[PDB]
């Protein structure tokens, strides 16, 4: 379906899941900004853009 | 000179990024309208003799 698509199965070959981080605990707070929400930009006066 | 009532001035904000609840920051834009005259306090332009 794809070109570039390799699937990822199960067996005992080994491999290497490096844990790289994005966001931290403490920081999924739901009343904060954070890297990752989807806002829309409402202007104060006139409609969103 | 004696606090004549009706100079009491109903605080309102001009800009539409406030709204009445909200606390009043020092170098805003405000409009002044008293409490029994419905008539906004504005700068006219016809000078005096």
């Amino acid at each position: 379906d794809n070109p570039g698509c390799n699937e990822v199965n199960s067996v005992n070959c080994n491999t290497s899941w490096k844990i790289v981080l994005f966001m931290k605990w403490s920081d999924n707070k739901d009343d904060i900004l954070k890297g990752g929400d989807v806002v829309r930009l409402f202007h104060a006066e006139q409609e969103k853009f | 000179e004696a606090g004549n009532e009706g100079s009491w001035f109903y605080i309102q904000p001009f800009y539409k990024l406030r709204s009445i609840g909200d606390s009043v920051v020092i170098g805003d834009k405000v409009v002044l309208n008293p409490v029994n005259a419905g008539q906004p306090l504005h700068a006219s332009s016809h000078q005096l003799v």
